[PDB]
C-alpha cells in the first residue's frame, strides 16, 4: 500500500472507514454526512503520513496544517481535533522523537508505573510527554523486562525477545528509524537433522511439512465445521484435536486395507466356485469320452439307434468341451485381476515411527511459537490473532534488543531494585508500597493519583500473591487471570571461538528420539556477527529442563552438535548462558497464550481499569485509579513486544483522557 | 465447507474415537484384527484353489474330438430321418443340438422337418414323451 492509504495500513487502521475509537471521539463526524466522514479520513491519513515519513522529530499541529491543502486545510478545528486525537493515543509522536515544543515547566497529576518492561516504558514516555509526573518502579536491576540481552566482550545474544515479526503495520518500524537497531532478515530455510546426526532428505522433509500443515487445517475443520469444541464437559485443546485427526487418518488407512483384501477374497471365491465347476465338468467330460469310445467300438454297419448313440455322445461331448473353454476364458481373467489387485495395494501405514518423529519436530516448532504444550491451547481460539499478522519478513536484532528499552528509558524516573509488594487504591488516590530487592529491609511508600500495573501475567497469577491489592481485585479480573495461559520457553546461548556451522543458514533443527522430548533442544540460531549459536527448549521440555544444571544442559547441546557436525569440529564453548523464565520471579514464565477454556475476551478483561468504591457512603462514583498494560492485555497482539508497546501507548491515552481531560471530543 | 483433500473426517467418525479414553485404541484394534481375519482367510482359499488347479492338469486335451467340417445338404436320407426322430426324443426342441447330431442339416430345415413330417413321424407324442423326463 502507498500514499495516504499506506499511512493508515502502517498504523493498523482501515483507510476507508472510521474505527470504533474514532466514533467515540468524533461522534459528530460518524453520524454525519458521508462526505464529512470522508474529509476526516483524509485528514487522519495525511497526518499519519507526515509522522511516518519522519518520526525522528515531533509533528506539531501547526506543521501539520501547513502541509495540508484545501479544502482539507479549511476547517482548522477538525484538523486540531484529529491531530490531538492522534497525539493522545500514540499514533503520532510516540517513541523517541525530538521535541519542537519543550514540555511545560510544571506537570499535572502523579502516576506510578509498576514495571519497566517495554509496556511500562512506552506509557511512561507518553505520560511524561503529556505533562504528567511519572515514576516507574522496577524489581530488577535493569530496564527491558522480558527484553533481556546478554553481553560479554563482543558477544551479544538475546535471552528474551529476539524477533521483529515483520514491518508491515508494525510500530517497531517507527522505533527502528528512531533507534539504530541493526535489523537483519531471517532466512526461512531450516534443515532438519535426526538424532542419528544426518540430514533428513528433501523427499521426507516436504512430505512431513505438508502433512503437518494439512493436519492443522484438519483441526480448523473440526473446530468451525463440526462444532467439536467440547468433550466430556471440558473445552477441547489443540493437542486433543490433533490426536483425533491423526487417529482418524490412521483409521482410514486400516479401512482402506480391509476394503482392498476384501476385494481379493471376493474374487478368490469367485475363482473357487469357478474351479469347482471345472473339476465337476472335466469329470463329466472324462466319463462321456469313455462312453463315446465304447459306442464307436461297435463295428459298422450299425442299426440306427447305435449310430444315434455315437453321433449323440459326440454332440454332447463337444458341448461340454465348449462350456469348459468359456470357463477357462473366464478363469484367465480372474487370475489376472488377482495380480492387478495384489500388485496395487494401498498404503501400508499412515506414518512410520520415523515420520512421526519429524512430525513431532513441526509440533515442537508450534509449541515454541505459542510457548506452551499444544495440550493447553484452546482449539477454538489459539489462532484468533492470525488475522492481524504483519506483512513482510521476520527480522533479528544484531546488536541486541535491549537497545530499545534502554533507549525508551532515556529521561525517565526509574527506581531499580524496587519490588512492589502492595498496591493500595481508594477514592482519593493511591499508594504503592515497595521494598529494596537487596536488603528487603528498606521500605518505600509512593503516593499517586493512578497506578499503571504492567506486572507480567505470571506474577499476577502467583499463589501465594507476590503483590497484594488493597482492596482485592474483583472476581471478574481474578478469573481472567486464572483462565488465561502463561507459557514458558527457554534459550541456551552457546559462545564459541570459531564458526563451525553453515554461516548461510540462520537456523537448523534437531529431531527428537521421542514425542515427550520433542521440544528438548530442537532448534538452533546463527543470528549474530560473533560465533554464537542459540538453542531453543520448547513445549513440555521447557518446564522440565529448568531442574537440570547448566553443564548437563550445555552437554546435551554439544552432543547434538557433534552428531550434526562431527565430534572434532565442535570446540568446548567459551561462555554459556541458560535462561529459566518460569523460575525468574519477575516473570514466572515467558508470555501468554490462549488457554483452553479461555478466549480473546479475557485479554480485554485484563485491560479494564479498576475503580474503587466511595470513601464516604453516598458519595459520587469515583474515577478509575488502577490501570493495566503489558503483553497479556492487548487482544489483537498478545505475547509480543510490539503488543506490549501498543498496550502502554493506549493506557497513556486512557489515563490522560481521565486526568488531563480530552478537549478534542466537542 | 470441506476437509483438506486426503484427510478423512466425518461426524460419525469423530464420536466413535472420542467416546472414551481408549475408544481410539480399541477401534484401531477391531481393524488390526479384522485385517488378520481376512488376510489368512485369503491364504486359505488361495490354497484350496491351488489344490483345484492340480486336479485340472492337462486340461481336457486327451478328450477332445476333431471337427466334423460337413457341407450342409438339403435332401433327407431315411438315415437322416431316423436320427432326427431320436434327437427329438432326447433333446425336445433344442434345434441346435438336433442339427448337430444329424450334422448335414441346418437349424431351419430342422424346423421345416417338425412340420412336413409331423403327422407321419408322430412328433407330438415324441415331444410329450420327452417332457416326461
Ligand atoms: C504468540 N506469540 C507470538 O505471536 C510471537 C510472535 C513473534 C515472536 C515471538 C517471540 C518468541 C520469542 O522469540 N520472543 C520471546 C522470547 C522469550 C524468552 C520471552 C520471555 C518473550 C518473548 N517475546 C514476548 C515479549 O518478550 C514480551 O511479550 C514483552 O516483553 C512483554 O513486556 P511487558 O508486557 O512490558 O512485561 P515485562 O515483563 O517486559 O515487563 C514487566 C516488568 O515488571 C517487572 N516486575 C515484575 N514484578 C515486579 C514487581 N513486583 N515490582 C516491580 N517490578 C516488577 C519485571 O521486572 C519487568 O521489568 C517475544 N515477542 C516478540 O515480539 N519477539 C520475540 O522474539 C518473542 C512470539
Ligand atoms: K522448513
Amino acid at each position: 500500500p502507498s500514499g495516504v492509504e499506506g499511512a493508515a495500513f502502517q498504523s493498523r487502521l482501515p483507510h476507508d472507514r472510521m474505527t470504533s475509537q474514532e466514533a467515540a471521539c468524533f461522534p459528530d463526524i460518524i453520524s454525519g454526512p458521508q462526505q464529512t466522514q470522508k474529509v476526516f479520513l483524509f485528514i487522519r491519513n495525511r497526518t499519519l503520513q507526515l509522522w511516518l515519513d519522519n518520526p525522528k522529530i515531533q509533528l506539531t499541529f501547526e506543521a501539520t496544517l501547513q502541509q495540508l491543502e484545501a479544502p482539507y486545510n479549511s476547517d482548522t478545528v477538525l484538523v486540531h481535533r484529529v491531530h490531538s486525537y492522534l497525539e493522545r493515543h500514540g499514533l503520532i509522536n510516540f517513541g523517541i522523537y525530538k521535541r519542537i515544543k519543550p514540555l511545560p515547566t510544571k506537570k499535572t497529576g502523579k502516576v506510578i508505573i509498576i514495571g519497566s518492561g517495554v509496556s511500562g516504558l512506552a506509557a511512561a514516555r507518553q505520560l511524561q510527554s503529556f505533562g504528567m509526573d511519572v515514576t516507574l518502579l522496577e524489581a530488577r536491576d535493569r530496564v527491558g523486562g522480558r527484553v533481556a540481552t546478554f553481553r560479554k566482550g563482543n558477544y551479544v545474544a538475546d535471552l528474551g525477545a529476539m524477533v521483529v515479526t515483520g514491518l508491515g503495520g508494525n510500530p517497531m518500524a517507527v522505533v527502528s528509524k528512531q533507534v539504530n537497531m541493526e535489523l537483519a532478515k531471517i532466512k526461512q530455510k531450516c534443515p532438519l537433522y535426526e538424532a542419528n546426526g544426518q540430514a533428513v532428505p528433501k523427499e521426507k522433509d516436504e512430505m512431513v511439512e505438508q502433512e503437518f500443515n494439512r493436519l492443522l487445517e484438519a483441526t480448523s475443520y473440526l473446530s468451525h465445521q463440526l462444532d467439536f469444541n467440547v468433550l466430556n464437559n471440558k473445552p477441547v485443546s489443540l493437542g486433543q484435536a490433533l490426536e483425533v485427526v491423526i487417529q482418524l487418518q490412521e483409521k482410514h488407512v486400516k479401512d482402506e486395507q480391509i476394503e482392498h483384501w476384501k476385494k481379493i477374497v471376493k474374487t478368490q471365491e469367485e475363482l473357487k466356485e469357478l474351479l469347482n465347476k471345472m473339476v465337476n465338468l472335466k469329470e463329466k467330460i472324462k466319463e462321456l469320452h469313455q462312453q463315446y469310445k465304447e459306442a464307436s467300438e461297435v463295428k459298422p454297419p450299425r442299426d440306427i439307434t447305435a449310430e444315434f448313440l455315437v453321433k449323440s455322445k459326440h454332440r454332447d461331448l463337444t458341448a461340454l468341451c465348449k462350456e469348459y473353454d468359456e470357463l477357462a476364458e473366464t478363469q484367465g481373467k480372474l487370475e489376472e485381476k488377482l495380480q492387478e489387485l495384489e500388485a496395487n495395494p494401498p498404503s501400508d501405514v499412515y506414518l512410520s515411527s520415523r515420520d512421526r518423529q519429524i512430525l513431532d519436530w513441526h509440533f515442537a516448532n508450534l509449541e515454541f511459537a505459542n510457548a506452551t504444550p499444544l495440550s493447553t491451547l484452546s482449539l477454538k481460539h489459539w489462532d484468533q490473532d492470525d488475522d492481524f499478522e504483519f506483512t513482510g519478513s521476520h527480522l533479528t536484532v544484531r546488536n541486541g534488543y535491549s537497545c530499545v528499552p534502554v533507549a525508551l528509558a532515556e529521561g525517565l524516573d526509574i527506581k531499580l531494585n524496587t519490588a512492589v509488594r502492595q498496591v493500595r487504591y481508594t477514592a482519593s488516590g493511591c499508594e504503592v508500597i515497595a521494598v529494596n530487592t537487596r536488603s528487603t529491609s528498606q521500605t518505600f511508600i509512593y503516593k499517586c493519583d493512578a497506578v499503571l500495573c504492567t506486572l507480567p501475567l505470571g506474577v499476577l497469577k502467583q499463589q501465594p500473591p507476590a503483590v497484594q491489592f488493597v482492596p482485592p481485585l474483583p472476581e471478574w479480573k481474578t478469573s481472567a487471570v486464572q483462565r488465561m495461559g502463561f507459557g514458558n520457553l527457554n534459550k541456551v546461548v552457546l559462545c564459541f571461538d570459531r564458526v563451525f556451522w553453515d554461516p548461510s543458514v540462520n537456523l537448523f533443527g534437531h529431531v527428537g528420539s521421542t514425542t515427550a522430548s520433542r521440544g528438548e533442544l530442537f532448534l538452533f540460531w546463527n543470528l549474530y556477527k560473533a560465533p554464537i549459536l542459540l538453542a531453543l527448549v520448547a513445549g513440555e521440555a521447557a518446564g522440565i529442563m529448568e531442574n537440570i544444571s547448566d553443564d548437563v544442559i550445555v552437554g546435551r547441546c554439544l552432543a547434538i552438535l557433534k552428531g550434526i557436525f562431527g565430534s572434532s569440529a565442535v570446540p568446548q564453548p567459551k561462555e554459556t548462558v541458560v535462561s529459566r523464565w518460569r523460575a525468574d520471579p519477575w516473570a514466572r514464565g515467558s508470555y501468554s497464550y490462549v488457554a483452553a477454556g479461555s478466549s480473546g475476551n479475557d485479554y480485554d478483561l485484563m485491560a479494564q481499569p479498576i475503580t474503587p468504591g466511595p470513601s464516604i457512603p453516598g458519595a459520587p462514583q469515583p474515577i478509575p485509579r488502577l490501570f493495566f498494560a503489558g503483553e497479556h492485555t492487548i487482544r489483537n497482539y498478545p505475547a509480543t513486544v510490539h503488543g506490549a508497546l501498543l498496550s502502554g501507548l493506549r493506557e497513556a491515552g486512557r489515563i490522560a483522557d481521565q486526568f488531563l481531560g480530552a478537549m478534542y471530543t466537542l | 465447507r470441506k476437509p483438506p483433500k486426503g484427510m478423512f473426517l466425518s461426524q460419525e467418525d469423530v464420536e466413535a474415537v472420542s467416546a472414551n479414553a481408549t475408544a481410539a485404541t480399541t477401534v484401531l484394534r477391531q481393524l488390526d484384527m479384522e485385517l488378520v481375519s481376512v488376510k489368512r482367510q485369503i491364504q486359505n482359499i488361495k490354497q484350496t484353489n491351488s489344490a483345484l488347479k492340480e486336479k485340472l492338469d492337462g486340461g481336457i486335451e486327451p478328450y477332445r474330438l476333431p471337427e466334423v467340417i460337413q457341407k450342409c445338404n438339403a435332401r433327407w436320407t431315411t438315415e437322416e430321418q431316423l436320427l432326427a426322430v431320436q434327437a427329438i426324443r432326447k433333446y425336445g426342441r433344442d434345434f441346435q443340438a438336433i442339427s448337430d447330431v444329424i450334422g448335414n442339416k441346418s437349424v431351419v430345415q430342422v424346423k421345416n422337418f417338425f412340420v412336413n413330417y409331423r403327422r407321419r413321424f408322430n412328433i407330438d407324442e415324441v415331444l410329450q414323451e420327452w417332457e416326461a423326463e
